[PDB]
RNA sequence: GCUGGAGAUACGCUUUGACUCGGGGAUGUCCGAAUGGGGAAACCCACCUCGUAAGAGGUAUCCGCAAGGAUGGGAACUCAGGGAACUGAAACAUCUCAGUACCUGAAGGAGAAGAAAGAGAAUUCGAUUCCGUUAGUAGCGGCGAGCGAACCCGGAUCAGCCCAAACCGAAACGCUUGCGUUUCGGGGUUGUAGGACCAUCAAGCCGAAGUGGCUGGAAAGCUACACCUCAGAAGGUGAGAGUCCUGUAGGCGAACGAGCCUGAGUAGGUCGUUGUUCGUGAAACGAUGACUGAAUCCGCGCGGACCACCGCGCAAGGCUAAAUACUCCCAGUGACCGAUAGCGCAUAGUACCGUGAGGGAAAGGUGAAAAGAA
RNA sequence: GGACCGAACCGGUGCCUGCUGAAACAGUCUCGGAUGAGUUGUGUUUAGGAGUGAAAAGCUAACCGAACCUGGAGAUAGCUAG
RNA sequence: CCGGAAGGAGUGGUGGAGCCGACUGAAGUGCGGAUGCCGGCAUGAGUAACGAUAAAAGAAGUGAGAAUCUUCUUCGCCGUAAGGACAAGGGUUCCUGGGGAAGGGUCGUCCGCCCAGGGAAAGUCGGGACCUAAGGUGAGGCCGAACGGCGCAGCCGAUGGACAG
RNA sequence: UUGGAAACGCGACGGUGCCAAGAAAAGCUUCUAAACGUUGAAACAUGAUUGCCCGUACCGCAAACCGACACAGGUGUCCGAG
């Protein structure tokens, strides 16, 4: 179903101050074809999306002492919707 | 694999080369120069049983198959 | 909870999924003030799928 | 790592019950069981006390203080009482709460 | 009470019985025999059906009509095909190491073998296996180094059962006419010849008995009196506790969960070889790779060239518990270890070294209680 | 044009320097080839008594008259140490 | 101090929980050596070195602390490079804000080091859903004590072909 | 702006000479078999919706890769002004 594929919104000076341009930006399940994350965000927020772009992003740290580290990976999407389509209060941030 | 049809893996056996060549005939005896391993095999015909077939056969198979079909046949 | 129709199984599953993703958004904001609500929704989804499985094996044999 | 309590992880008393220390300092002292910890075998009681100077973390307290707080013991406070002293105790019978057994020593219940 | 190690704050759950324990179900991404197709393991690409899509299911080869079965894995053990050298012989060819090491195949909780064409010299025994013993005997041997049985006898364990065949009823395809190759019931299964055809254990609960004084930081120690004992095994607790805690001495215990025929390309033989104490030795016998090739109850195999007599067996079809082996795993125990010891590891096949196969560490200790020093 | 001079590039001539190095093969200077039997990238194939080799017993992952790893294996040691 | 020796006891100091003596029994039982083994610490010695002979100077700033960090102005060095863009390979080393034990051949307020947070966007660039080379693999098929070796079509395989900013 | 210089790039699949004689397959353009179609085809035009998976940071002649090193070594291509 839609809801669990979309993962958790980005939080940064960038993607937030890009929220003002009308772009929205958030993490998703790395196995996730573009069209799927598009339809998911569409039918989760009731907006029609005319642009998506997607990137796979991999972290890695190490807790003190022997423990090697290796934080888990992910994928991020950025979307642009039709001029009025800007998403509601969950975009309110 | 050389396995024959109701036939033979083809066995090994060391080959002994003896020298003195005078054992029971009145002589000192018979020394031995060396042993070494060997093997063999055999022939390859073709006959069938169900619908069609072509298989390896030994001379024993050609002999037995003239006496009667057994299971496979010419 | 079993009394519902499986169309209501789908509806009351999807509502928990939506609330779970909303709790996740909040927590990524950092303002996740009621952590137990997450696990409550997860176990509720678990019980829902399990009860529909029990109506699977039951009846049809 | 040494392993935990060997008392089959079985406490011999509830958090409700009154109890008396029978060893060390505080022997003879009595109180309610404010915290039972079976798997670690540890017993909170209003008997033992200790002045814990929590290190100042300014966590509402820039400069730190010294709290007075009770520091837990284990299976050395003796179980429940009744003839005013600790006692061995035995499983009993059914009551109006007939799904329950109670306790007694050479006497009644707890 | 719980909220995994974790020693962490916050959110909470739980007499409607949580948590933990014993038992079942259900969910179980992707890779891996991997098996829709490909592939640089965990990834990239499809097709068929159901579905409103979301989602679900199918798509490898090999035996089978079909049910159904097989691919892979497994410490050591088992069987099998293949099969070393160092080394000893004070050199080295035979010989030995040794059918050891290793590779490969097949399988199970074991496997192997097994129901006399035997062992053997009493006209004795009576499947197989394993232990003792015979016995370093009898033997084998450049008769050197060295290798080495079996019978009798004592024990562990102990069962033997089914087929093909003569002869009946076909039925199909076989032919000059009441028959003959593979099938299906009956029938029939052997040597002191028979058969034909004809007169308890898993979760767990119950469980006896000590108080005063003394040294102490603290008592289990000392002391004074006292109790239990089918229970004095053991751990724990401020130092050593039968009677403070946890306790198989004893007792109980589950939803529901484990336990005329008798075998032919056969026996036999010649050539090349080999097992057995068996090194070609007077070399039987088994086993075969090439070529050959019989008899059947006054019948056939064997008794260590061979012959006669005397004596023991019935091959050329199958199945078969238990006594046997091993220790990945579990419990108990120890004139075993106790931090350079003991497994490599008080845990890590980690760090580190190597392209790789592969190799591969050291490392423990506050205190009784964190009261962990405001 | 297996011609000439000569950068890149490939190479390694003589001297020095380095010799617990800057480097387990190098540096400065000098020197050979430099359209050819040339130089080089990616993919790939051949190996242990085996491969390769315009041939030194060279090379085959920094010491090859027979590589490495594990194993037989505590080989054997008329020898030296203790 | 004692016994003939190996050795044994007294006393005092430490230490903080197990242990002498006697008799018998069993040993992984007695160390200076092995270019022995593991570990620790010495000598050489405050010695050699601090890794290209492309130099550096002053002012100002920050800081507990500056020859070494920042800023300014000069100076010197490369410039078919000692500039720039890629593939391979590496794996967050990038940017911001902090830090300063250890790495940095000295220092260190700095760093490719430590901590946390962010950054990476493709119908059209490269690859894939396209193609084939060497090579690999391969139903059927040809061999082979086992394991296995070959082999047509086919399939895989860019280093090349095709393809819209 | 005027004047000049100039590629190994572009026009190109130009020219000429040489011998050692210089991949394949798909996309692509033509032809038909078969099939559907010959009322509703090809193709053109205009509007619309549609655009998947992976790689993009940074080092990259070097302190970020191979050299146990913040090592005087090694590392394929491209640009490299006056
Ligand atoms: C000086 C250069 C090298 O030495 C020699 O050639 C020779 C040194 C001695 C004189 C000689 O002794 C003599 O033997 C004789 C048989 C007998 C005589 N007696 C009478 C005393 C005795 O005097 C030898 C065998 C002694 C022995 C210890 C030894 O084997 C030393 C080996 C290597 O360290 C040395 C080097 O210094 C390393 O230099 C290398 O050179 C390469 C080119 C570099 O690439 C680099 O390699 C990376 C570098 O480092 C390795
Ligand atoms: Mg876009
Ligand atoms: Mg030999
Ligand atoms: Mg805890
Ligand atoms: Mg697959
Ligand atoms: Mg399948
Ligand atoms: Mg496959
Ligand atoms: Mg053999
Ligand atoms: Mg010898
Ligand atoms: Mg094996
Ligand atoms: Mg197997
Ligand atoms: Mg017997
Ligand atoms: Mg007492
Ligand atoms: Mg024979
Ligand atoms: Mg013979
Ligand atoms: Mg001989
Ligand atoms: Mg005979
Ligand atoms: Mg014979
Ligand atoms: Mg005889
Ligand atoms: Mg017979
Ligand atoms: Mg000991
Ligand atoms: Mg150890
Ligand atoms: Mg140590
Ligand atoms: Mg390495
Ligand atoms: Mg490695
Ligand atoms: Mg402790
Ligand atoms: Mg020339
Ligand atoms: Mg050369
Ligand atoms: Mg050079
Ligand atoms: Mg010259
Ligand atoms: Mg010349
Ligand atoms: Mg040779
Ligand atoms: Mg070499
Ligand atoms: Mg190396
Ligand atoms: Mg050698
Ligand atoms: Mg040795
Ligand atoms: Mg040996
Ligand atoms: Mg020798
Ligand atoms: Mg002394
Ligand atoms: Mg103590
Ligand atoms: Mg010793
Ligand atoms: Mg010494
Ligand atoms: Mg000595
Ligand atoms: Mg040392
Ligand atoms: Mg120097
Ligand atoms: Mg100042
Ligand atoms: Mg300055
Ligand atoms: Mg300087
Ligand atoms: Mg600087
Ligand atoms: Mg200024
Ligand atoms: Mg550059
Ligand atoms: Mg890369
Ligand atoms: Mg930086
Ligand atoms: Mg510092
Ligand atoms: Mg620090
Ligand atoms: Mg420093
Ligand atoms: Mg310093
Ligand atoms: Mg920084
Ligand atoms: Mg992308
Ligand atoms: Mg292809
Ligand atoms: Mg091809
Ligand atoms: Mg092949
Ligand atoms: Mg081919
Ligand atoms: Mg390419
Ligand atoms: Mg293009
Ligand atoms: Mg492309
Ligand atoms: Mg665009
Ligand atoms: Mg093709
Ligand atoms: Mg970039
Ligand atoms: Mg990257
Ligand atoms: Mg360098
Ligand atoms: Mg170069
Ligand atoms: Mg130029
Ligand atoms: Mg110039």
């Amino acid at each position: 179903s839609h809801y669990d594929i979309l993962q958790a919104p980005v939080i940064s000076e960038k993607a937030y101050s890009a929220m003002e341009r009308g772009v929205y930006s958030f993490w998703v399940s790395p196995k996730a074809t573009k069209t799927e994350i598009k339809d998911a965000i569409q039918q989760a927020f009731g907006v029609r999306v005319i642009g998506i772009s997607t990137m796979n992003v991999p972290g890695k740290r190490k807790r003190v002492g022997r423990f090697i580290g290796q934080r888990n990976d992910r994928k991020k999407a950025i979307v642009r919707l039709a001029e009025g389509q800007s998403i509601e209060a969950l975009a309110g941030q | 694999y050389l396995t024959g049809k109701k036939n033979l893996v083809v066995n090994s056996v060391i080959r002994r080369g003896k020298a003195r060549a005078d054992g029971g005939v009145g002589r000192k005896t018979t020394g031995i120069t060396k042993r070494v391993q060997r093997a063999n095999l055999h022939k390859k015909a073709i006959r069938e049983n169900g619908q069609v077939k072509t298989v390896w056969l030994s001379a024993n198979a050609l002999r037995t198959l003239s006496k009667g079909p057994y299971k496979g046949i010419e | 909870m079993r009394n519902l129709q499986a169309t209501d199984f789908a509806k009351e599953i999807d509502a928990r999924k939506k609330e779970l993703m909303e709790l996740r958004f909040q927590a990524a904001a950092g303002q996740l003030a009621q952590p137990h609500r997450v696990r409550q929704l997860r176990r509720e989804v678990a019980q829902l799928n399990t009860v529909k499985a029990e109506l699977a094996r039951k009846g049809e044999q | 790592p040494s392993a935990g309590s060997h008392h089959n992880d079985k406490l011999h008393f509830k958090k409700g019950d009154t109890v008396i220390v029978l060893s060390g300092k505080h022997k003879g002292q009595t109180g309610k069981v404010l915290l039972a910890l079976p798997r670690d075998q540890k017993v909170v009681v209003e008997g033992v006390n200790v002045i814990t100077k929590n290190v100042k973390p300014s966590m509402t307290n820039p400069q730190g203080g010294q709290e007075q707080r009770e520091l837990a013991l284990h299976a050395s406070k003796v179980a429940l009482v009744d003839p005013e002293t600790g006692k061995a105790t035995r499983v009993r019978k059914q009551i109006v709460d007939g799904k329950k057994v109670r306790v007694a020593v050479a006497s009644g219940k707890t």
